[PDB]
């Protein structure tokens, strides 16, 4: 379910930063290997539970009227 | 370095390295972040990313034994790139010493984007956010004067 949201969030960021479609295929490979360079540590770590739960309130909070600060670590 | 008052190097005169330059490069050669010490063990060493968080965290902690170590891997893992052994250590030593003061890009970055955001604003339409500010240090009399 994570890496699901992840590539298909990531899919929404690459059309915002990179709308021009020839640019996005050059420029992409590097965004998916590490992508799934980092996807493969948090479940290997064990912790998909917990990235779920954060992305959800993170989004919730959005869409409703909570505007969150730029600290995340 | 940055208004040409003196050569770029990167990132020391003499303990430079190509490589480093991309790295580098923003800040004109000076180690100024965590995550250039992490980069420079990548491009410069071939580091994994997590033994590299490694020499970061042992940096930081400043201890005899640990750095001992590292110190010899970090020589042998630049010989193995061709790069010379003696500028890879002395560029270690450098690394270590501003190691020190390093502060995390990636936390000063997520609040600078912020920074940005309130700059731009102001510039752009900088009334309501001059009202905004003013309701932040509403109570206090000095701040509003």
């Amino acid at each position: 379910y994570l890496v699901k949201r992840a590539k298909e969030g990531l899919e929404e960021r690459l059309a915002f930063l990179f709308p021009d479609e020839e640019e996005r295929l050059k420029r992409r490979p590097e965004y998916d290997e590490r992508l799934e360079t980092e996807l493969q540590v948090i479940n290997q770590m064990g912790f998909p539970g917990y990235f779920l739960i954060v992305m959800e309130f993170i989004q919730w909070s959005k869409d409703n009227g909570v505007p969150v600060g730029p600290g995340r670590g | 370095r940055k208004h040409g008052r003196e050569e770029i190097s990167y990132p020391d005169v003499q303990w430079q390295h190509e490589s480093l330059k991309p790295v580098l490069e923003p800040t004109y050669g000076i180690i100024l972040y965590q995550e250039q010490v992490m980069q420079i063990a990548q491009v410069l060493s071939g580091y994994t990313l997590g033994g590299a968080d490694m020499l970061r965290r042992a940096m930081g902690k400043k201890k005899p034994e640990e750095m001992a170590k590292q110190r010899s891997v970090f020589a042998e893992g630049a010989e193995k790139n061709g790069i010379n052994a003696e500028l890879a250590m002395k560029i270690f030593d450098l690394v270590e010493k501003f190691a020190g003061y390093g502060f995390n890009k990636s936390h000063s970055a997520a609040y600078a984007l912020v920074s940005y955001q309130t700059l731009w604003l102001k510039a752009h339409y900088p009334a309501e956010f001059m009202a905004a500010v003013m309701t932040a240090d509403m109570d206090n009399t000095e701040k509003v004067v």
